[PDB]
């Protein structure tokens, strides 16, 4: 027989819905790897391919869906041509909460009489674009950043901040990682920033 | 409420992530990808004897699956114990919002009669008839509208 | 039966560890409970420690727990104080932290949180708490929506707790953190 | 409900004079003039969730008041059994009137799913909050 | 001593509350009855006179607001000049299920094609004129009609009806007995009234 | 132990009398009981009548009633047969009554209904049924809004019937009053 696959896991990115596994262990030139979706709600899983040769394979095309609805199922299936391995397969189904969440862009700006910073909420172009991250999370958003100097930290719920840096020069630095207020999910460090006040 | 809507925020945060330390092993048990999600919730209750049915399933959560839960794998038991705790700490902070904004003279309605056990036994059963008069108070205003 | 009591539990910014001065006299010593109100069971937080501070930092915030103890001999039970908390409102404050400017022509003060003590994650207290607003009260100024921003050689110097806009209510003062006057 | 304004009038003249059999007892024993009026009825409970309070009421009749007074003299206890009954009925014409199985179906794994779908639970409790507040 | 009151009761017709009691047996020239009152929500009595010698006494002035309000009880004592008994009460508080109800009027008349009966409402006017027996029993009022020749009932729930004398002929006294429906109170046969069609 | 079965309740005008035709075997005549679903405790409502049919019109007419019946001997329990009533929706209707007109020239009839045997007060089914409207069907007509006035010898000849509007049912009729025709 041959090895079931050795992790199966799910990397749901905003809207970029990009499963990841582990090969079957001692795979053959002949062997391949299938990619799975499923959503919650639906009784059997959706399949991607016969063939991924890839340990990966995106069902965000599928997954679009996957933001509103109930949940997901994934899979990944490692084969060798007429012999075929089982599946390993999530136990717990696909949610954005499992999603590591992400914003869209942020920036820096000086002012006359404060400085200001307005940053973008993802919205994949993949994604039906009607609808963004911005818009599902309606109330509740609440984001940290972090500023240091080139070579200090804050919670907060808006896309914009002003810092004490508002009348003052320096080289200063920012991330912002997203969550929920009403989830703890798991955000992923989103697009830098920095910027010069002297 | 009182600040309730101050409070909103952190209650459920706290429960999602207080659920999030079981949650691996609880989706890892429930394999079976049943679709029961009690979606009701959202899209059903409206009323007066239907809105309070929500809250029922308050009382699911925090006291029906939650201690049971608990003990069902005993190792990690903080997990669903926190389940219970974060469930309380959010009906607590309801009812005190029409969907459970209580009403305390109710309870005037009983004690003041247990107040004189011997004879509250009598008068709870003399004022019957104001009792019919409100019955029947609310039930031409119910008619009507 | 002569029971523990004198007990004195420091909860500010949410640490609930407990002390009830365990007798060590000869029946003094034997098994004692720490229950709580569980969501149904109404459990033991813990088992008989000789040492009666058992910490109780487990119980949530937002709501309230009863502490309904014992303890006991074989055939007898010892008295108990069952002090029931709602750490939201039944806590003291801890004292805010800050970080704190040197240079000489401009001071300041960037306020931070208290932290409960969550073993799983990171947290900052406003998160509990809504209102949160930083106040310095020493020799009377007081803080900006998060930091503050803006003199003689006066040894006269900051102090700074935890304050609640509305439950306006205070830390232990951070008079340590003294300012820097100068020329 | 099912045509029940026609029957109304009727149950209450059933309630008033049923308890009026009682009342020649009970009214003359009374005699320390408390003047609770229960005054809350109309007053209070109104609107919807208050209501709930005259469910509350019914029940604590039935329950609390019958099986006790009723042996607070026993010679006499149809009378007021055949009122618990008598206002029973019109509990009996709510539940039909304006005023989970599936789940217990699998016992053995809706203990897990039950206990995997709370977050679920969160998100929906986060969602019709966010109507039950704006309205 | 001397005997407290053997018994204090009620004979309140529509808007006649006139307090009745049983007097003293044997009771002297100098014998004299106090009169009191009392309403729920009180505490304490209120009185109406050091003596009353009469055996009856009409409270109708103080009573007027016996419909909105919960009810009334009242008791007597007796006294002669100094020397006074203790209280009789009245066991069942008055209230609005005592009142023995009445209409105002009845009359009898001939049409063309039919016979007509058109009753008055009575207010008198001690009561508060606003009120009236449509007044108060606002939805609910339901009558019996006796027809009967001068040597036949029906229940109706309106003022006005037409009978089978509608084109007949012969000599026909009406009487009309008012009830409520929702309500057990005594009604009485109300003022009678006689036309011959014949 | 034989029980008594073939129950036939008749509740025409909610006189709540049941038969069940008590055996007369050895083990068919010793104790039972009719227990009922009493407010809240749920009572016994008649001892032992060597006539099964034990009167039970005290029942309400509105709700709804078990009817939790046991017979036994001493030492054995026997069967039993729950019927549960809902007397205003589960039972028969009387056969109307009328004031008859005795004018050849011209007829009438003034319709009456049953009465209910309410041993403390007097009630008409009229009264229970608020829609009530009679049908007079013979040889199809229909009741004037209350009563009915005013052909070749013909015999066939008045029956009337209670019915409802809503919830359509009928009375057993009232066949026998023949009219008399006439010149």
């Amino acid at each position: 027989e041959l090895p079931s696959p050795p992790s199966v896991w799910f990397e749901a990115e905003f809207f970029h819905h990009i499963l990841h596994w582990t090969p079957i262990p001692n795979q053959s030139e002949s062997t391949c790897y299938e990619v799975a979706l499923l959503r919650y709600g639906i009784e059997s899983w959706n399949s991607i391919s016969n063939c991924s040769q890839t340990l990966s394979y995106d069902l965000t095309a599928v997954t679009l869906d996957l933001y509103h609805s109930n949940g997901y199922r994934a899979r990944v299936r490692a084969v060798d041509g007429s012999r075929h391995s089982n599946w390993t397969v999530t136990n717990t189904r696909f949610s954005v909460d499992e999603v590591t969440l992400t914003v869209g862009s942020v920036n820096l700006e000086i002012h006359n009489g404060f400085i200001l910073g307005k940053i973008q909420l993802p919205r994949p172009k993949m994604a039906p674009a009607n609808d963004t991250y911005e818009s599902i999370f309606s109330h509740f958003r609440e984001y940290e950043i972090a500023i240091r100097k080139v070579p200090t930290h804050k919670k907060v719920k808006h896309e914009n901040f002003s810092l004490l840096t508002s009348g003052e020069v320096g080289e200063f630095c920012v991330q912002v990682k997203p969550s929920v207020a009403s989830r703890s999910n798991k955000g992923m460090w989103s697009k830098e920033e920095c910027i010069s006040l002297t | 409420c009182t600040h309730f809507p101050g409070y909103l925020p952190n209650m459920l945060r706290d429960l999602r992530d207080a659920f999030s330390r079981v949650k691996t092993f609880f989706q890892m048990k429930d394999q079976l990808d049943n679709l029961l999600l009690k979606e009701s919730l959202l899209e059903d209750f409206k009323g007066y004897l239907g809105c309070q049915a929500l809250s029922e399933m308050i009382q699911f959560y925090l006291e029906e699956v939650m201690p049971q839960a608990e003990n069902q794998d005993p190792d990690i038991k903080a997990h669903v114990q926190s389940l219970g705790e974060n469930l309380k700490d959010l009906r607590l902070w309801l009812r005190r919002l029409p969907c459970e904004n209580k009403s305390k003279a109710v309870e005037q309605v009983k004690n003041a009669f247990n107040k004189l056990q011997e004879k509250g036994i009598y008068k709870a059963m003399s004022e019957f008839d104001i009792f019919i008069n409100y019955i029947e108070a609310y039930m031409t205003m119910k008619i009507r509208n | 039966v002569p029971p523990p009591e004198n007990v004195r539990m420091n909860s500010v910014n949410f640490k609930n560890i407990l002390q009830w001065e365990s007798p060590a006299f000869a029946k003094g010593q034997l098994t004692f409970t720490a229950q709580y109100l569980s969501y149904r069971i109404f459990q033991d937080k813990c088992m008989q420690t000789t040492l009666t501070e058992c910490d109780f930092s487990s119980l949530s915030k937002y709501g309230d727990h009863t502490l309904r103890v014992r303890a006991e001999f074989a055939d007898e039970h010892s008295d108990w104080v069952q002090i029931t908390f709602c750490p939201v409102d039944d806590t003291i404050i801890g004292p805010p932290g800050m970080q704190v400017e040197v240079l000489a022509d401009s001071l300041h003060m960037r306020f931070l949180a208290p932290k409960i003590e969550n073993e799983y994650e990171t947290w900052t207290m406003k998160n509990v708490y809504n209102s949160w607003t930083y106040n310095v009260q020493y020799w009377q100024i007081t803080p900006q929506y998060d930091f503050e921003v803006l003199e003689p050689w006066t040894t006269y110097c900051v102090q700074v707790r935890g304050f609640l806009p509305d439950r306006n209510k205070a830390g232990e003062w951070s008079e340590p953190v003294c300012e820097q006057t100068t020329h």
